[PDB]
């Protein structure tokens, strides 16, 4: 769908 | 479905540098599957935003974690799909080394692929 996963730490 | 050719250069550079003044602590990275791929099954999310302090390892975990497989067979993380690198590296330095020209790293996953 053209959009960002966003992981952190 | 590739994204260098989905979006232009110059939109890729907009979205690079919006996220990139949004989250000005992480990589962009674009995973795809390996066009010559029909075996592993696809993948859901198509961009990443990743810290820095992360590995390579960690990722491929990662982007294990968003499909459903056998909890046993592995699969090969192209960057560039071209570089095979250590499994040790952080983000960062795999940024500096392969980042394309539009800002984005680009990575592929295959099951199997002969050079």
């Amino acid at each position: 769908e053209d959009e960002w996963v966003n992981v952190q730490y | 479905r590739p994204f260098k050719q989905r979006k232009s250069l110059a939109i890729r550079q907009e979205e690079v540098a919006g996220i990139r003044a949004k989250f000005p602590n992480k990589i962009p990275v674009v995973v795809e599957r390996y066009p010559r791929e029909t075996f592993l099954p696809p993948l859901d999310k198509t961009k990443f935003l990743v810290p820095q302090e992360l590995t390579m390892t960690q990722f491929l975990s990662i982007i294990r974690s968003r499909m459903v497989l056998r909890a046993t067979e592995a699969f090969y993380l192209l960057v560039n799909n071209k570089s095979l690198v250590s499994m040790s590296a952080t983000m960062a330095e795999i940024y500096r080394d392969y980042k394309d020209e539009d800002g984005f790293v680009y990575m592929t996953y295959a099951s199997q692929e002969t050079f």
